[PDB]
């Protein structure tokens, strides 16, 4: 009776003692979700059930989140991720003419549904626009027109980033579909999370770089805003 | 040719139980004298999870229980002391359900990874592994001490051996993903509640479907059985609840008001039937009279969504989860 | 003067308490940025409860009669709970650079533990300053006029050193003055820097908060307490230059200030629906 | 799976279904007869309340 009560206290003290260490662990690591449309390239970019990675920089504990055991067109499962720093968004921007409705078009519809969301309101998005040497290639070669009519009455824009040794053309097309995704991005956006979009290829090392720094600038206009000062 | 007599089969059931409705339930229940206000005060607060919390089983001699939680953890407290008995890591964070077994020796798991674990509580470490789902487990119940039954988000349904680790039968028949599953108090039949606004009525000895309620018309989010065995109540995500009859073959009442709009997350019944309580994505709890369809209580003592919801055997205590990563006891 | 004097200590009390029982009622408001704001409310509610009624009392009546002892009672309590107040104003701003400066180390830098440690000793060196040189005569002048105020019974006035009224001017006000302009500026650079770089990457698609939110912070509290430090050290270095009028009046106005802190760091939606809630 | 789908139909609809009234009586009746021994409706005295 007496002793009873005293060897229950003793054990809950022990186990308490565990929860405060892990509640340090639990709160220094960044938790990421990736996110692909079909044949997009999302596994190189990760080269270099439930599929989780480990890695880090500069001191900080980065964990990202793959999904492949779950293939349907309604992700009922994607409320579970409404607690994470960013989510990663790969999609190839080469395939416009590729049918097996483009894929272009369902990639651009699933982002809108994302963005769109109930749980999803507060979350920014690191988008990755994958396989642009080809892109290039194909574009050299002799249309964009005939799929996307939108494109016969654009221009690039004059706050343009061109690299070096490009033709004024592929850069035309790079910033047309970079342009659909932050059309959708800022249509319906109230300050609560914004796009960080990157141009992607195969043979870039700098890949981790890039979400280091977006995710520094998620968290500082986050306590920004908290502030009231943004 | 083969659909057009799916038609002609689907259009005499509708005229079948169409003749059966001499009279509603509310019809015969209007001389019921209502229950009255039901007032209800939190008795404890059980605190040391460290995210939100997804699932709660009861035990069957009303005095522990167990959560699981995002953050990988599977806490067994205890409601009386408030005391933490057990605190079981888990391999992977993303869990959705938990399970506590009649006896008291075994405690099941579940979630994202497509595997169903149970641990062994009277030894604490992984007993056996369940393999050979598609998808995302959604519930899982302990039929005895060595059989369990699992839903997951393939469309399916299944029956393991926990000594062999081996799939007994598998139930088929659902389109969507099934979100729930309830076992019948003599442990011979099952209900399940799947995304594509229906309900089915299944057989675990010879395995195969009986019935087929379709009164929803959108995602069927929880279900739980009538105390006596012949009715149960579901709940979807438009602001609905509705009760169905098994040897009628059809609904009976509907429980829905014009100030509520969103979701509903868990249903459960009282000790004698007469109360049902159901949690909602507007952060708080209702009570209902079942025979009369009209409001008795609220339970409003939650900072975010209810997530899961219990009653004990007895009938004595309510205990509600939600995403604040607290659990509370209602008497 | 009898109006506005009761109306000054009921706003003080009213505002006070309302945010003290909002954080222990509320379990969403245990936050470690809220202990910083628990203790500042201590501090203004105890101002408000001590010093100002009796100050009010001793100018209306013209007289003091609680004797000698009470009177070095209420000064120490005076300087307390002025130095108290303005010091975890410092350690607000510090919280506010650690979060947005550094947003990494953030969770890390700061733990419940460590508030409380901070908390304790800011106390401390509030209340070393305060009691200790004055309950042990260290801060009396020593001018006839000081003397015959002293001996007096029915005489509670207020007469100090060189020493003291510099180095508790300094501790109280000075430090904490630029430590909050070097943190705020830099607050501000990020916050600029970082509206810059949203608009060049989705500018064509569609500084005034953060300027107007420093100004109000800053504003409020040097126009409430710059010029009665400064006349503490000029009425001391130069003599009868200033009117004791002057001087109540200023003192005056800077304890008004106690009164503008929950409207001022207490308007999070979260403490509205707080608020409405009771 | 055309073929499978209109044999589960026939042997569904091939019950026997007994009316909504005796249905409804007899929840009544377990309502009526198992109410006493209902904690919930009835708050028990906190003698006898364990979590009280
Ligand atoms: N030229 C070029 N080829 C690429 C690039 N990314 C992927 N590929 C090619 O596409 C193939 C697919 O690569 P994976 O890493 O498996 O990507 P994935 O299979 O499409 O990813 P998922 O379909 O989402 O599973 C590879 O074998 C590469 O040869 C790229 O950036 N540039
Ligand atoms: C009588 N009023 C006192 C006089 C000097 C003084 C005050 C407050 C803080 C200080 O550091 C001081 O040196 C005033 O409240």
């Amino acid at each position: 009776q007496r002793n009873e009560e005293k060897a229950q206290r003793e054990a809950n003290k022990k186990i308490e003692k565990q929860l405060q260490k892990d509640k340090q662990v639990y709160r220094a690591t960044h938790r990421l979700l990736l996110l692909g449309a079909g044949e997009s390239g999302k596994s190189t970019i990760v080269k270099q059930g439930i599929f989780e990675t480990k890695f880090q920089v500069d001191k900080v504990n980065f964990h990202m989140f793959d999904v492949g055991g779950q293939r349907d067109e309604r992700r009922k499962w994607i409320q579970c991720f409404n607690d994470v720093t960013a989510i990663i968004f790969v999609v190839a921007s080469s395939s416009y003419n590729m049918v097996i409705t483009n894929r272009l078009q369902e990639a651009l519809n699933l982002f809108k549904s994302i963005w769109n969301n109930r749980w999803l309101r507060t979350i920014s998005v690191i988008l990755f626009l994958n396989k642009q040497d080809l892109l290039a290639e194909k574009v050299l070669a002799g249309k964009i027109e005939d799929y996307f009519p939108e494109f016969a009455r654009y221009t690039t824009p004059e706050d343009a980033t061109p690299e070096p040794g490009e033709d004024p053309r592929v850069t035309r097309a790079k910033y047309f579909i970079r342009d659909e995704f932050l059309r959708i991005s800022t249509a319906s956006g109230d300050g609560r999370h914004y796009c960080y979009p990157h141009f992607t290829c195969a043979v870039d090392t700098e890949n981790i770089r890039r979400v280091f720094n977006d995710c520094r600038d998620i968290i500082q206009r986050m306590h920004l805003r908290q502030y009231e000062l943004l | 040719q083969l659909r057009q007599e799916a038609e002609q089969l689907k259009n005499q059931i509708r005229d079948a139980r169409k003749a059966c409705a001499d009279a509603t339930l509310s019809q015969i229940t209007n001389n019921i004298d209502p229950v009255g206000r039901i007032q209800m005060r939190t008795r404890r607060t059980l605190r040391g999870h460290l995210a939100k919390i997804y699932a709660m089983h009861w035990g069957t001699d009303s005095r522990l229980l167990v959560s699981a939680s995002q953050d990988g953890k599977l806490i067994i407290w205890d409601s009386y002391t408030t005391n933490k008995v057990h605190a079981i890591p888990l391999r992977s964070s993303w869990v959705m359900t938990c399970a506590y077994a009649p006896s008291g020796n075994y405690v099941a798991c579940g979630g994202l990874d497509n595997i169903c674990s149970i641990y062994n509580l009277k030894t604490v470490r992984v007993s056996r592994e369940l393999a050979g789902h598609t998808g995302y487990l959604s519930c899982c119940r302990f039929l005895d001490d060595n059989q369990i039954v699992t839903s997951s988000g393939d469309t399916t349904c299944a029956l393991w051996d926990i000594e062999t680790g081996q799939q007994t039968t598998t139930f088929t028949g659902h389109t969507g993903d099934v979100m729930s599953l309830s076992l019948a108090p003599d442990t011979r039949l099952f209900v399940s509640g799947a995304c594509d606004a229906s309900a089915k009525l299944w057989d675990v000895r010879e395995g195969m479907c009986r019935q087929t309620f379709t009164g929803h018309e959108s995602d069927i989010n929880a279900i739980c059985f009538f105390p006596n065995g012949n009715a149960f109540a579901t709940g979807s995500d438009d602001a609905t609840c509705r009760l169905f009859d098994l040897r009628a073959d059809q609904e009976l009442m509907t429980y829905s008001h014009d100030n509520i709009i969103c979701g509903i997350t868990s249903v459960s019944f009282s000790k004698s039937g007469r109360l049902l309580l159901a949690g909602y994505d507007d952060f708080n709890c209702n009570v209902w009279d079942a025979l009369k369809a009209d409001r008795a209580g609220v339970l409003a003592g939650h900072d975010n969504r209810v997530s899961c919801l219990g009653v004990t055997d007895d009938g004595m205590a309510v205990a509600t989860g939600s995403w604040d990563s607290f659990l509370k006891i209602w008497n | 003067m009898g109006i506005v004097m009761s109306l000054i200590v009921l706003a003080i009390v009213f505002g006070n308490v309302l945010v003290i029982t909002a954080i222990a009622k509320f379990e969403r408001l245990q936050t470690v940025t809220n202990y910083f704001i628990t203790s500042l409310a201590c501090a203004d509610l105890v101002m408000g409860l001590a010093v100002v009624p009796f100050g009010a009392a001793h100018i209306l009546t013209k007289t003091w009669t609680f004797g000698n002892f009470w009177c070095e009672f209420w000064t120490s309590i005076d300087v307390l709970c002025v130095t108290a107040s303005i010091e975890t104003l410092c350690v607000i701003a510090v919280d506010r650079y650690f979060a947005i400066t550094s947003p990494f180390k953030y969770q890390s830098l700061l733990t419940k533990n460590k508030a409380r440690v901070i908390i304790l000793m800011v106390w401390i060196v509030s209340g070393l300053t305060s009691f200790l040189p004055i309950q042990m005569h260290w801060y009396r002048a020593t001018h006839q006029e000081a003397i015959n105020c002293y001996a007096e019974e029915t005489c509670c006035d207020f007469f100090t050193n060189q020493a003291y009224a510099i180095a508790s001017s300094i501790v109280s006000f000075y430090v904490p003055l630029v430590i909050m302009v070097f943190v705020y500026s830099r607050v501000f650079q990020e916050a600029k820097r970082q509206l810059q770089k949203i608009d060049k990457s989705e500018g064509r698609f569609h500084e005034h908060k953060a300027l107007k939110t420093l100004g109000i912070i800053m504003g409020t509290f040097t126009l409430c307490w710059l010029p009665f430090f400064i006349v503490n050290i000029v009425h001391v270095i130069q003599d009868n230059l200033i009117r004791k009028e002057v001087y109540i009046l200023l003192n005056w106005i800077g304890y008004v200030n106690s009164g503008f802190n929950p409207l001022i760091y207490c308007r999070s939606p979260d403490f509205r629906i707080a608020f409405q809630e009771l | 799976q055309a073929r499978k789908l209109v044999e589960q139909l026939k042997m569904e609809a091939n019950i026997d279904r007994i009316k909504v009234s005796k249905a409804a009586a007899d929840l009544m009746a377990y309502c009526e007869a198992h109410a006493k021994e209902d904690p919930l409706l009835t708050p028990v005295p906190a003698s006898e309340n364990p979590f009280r």
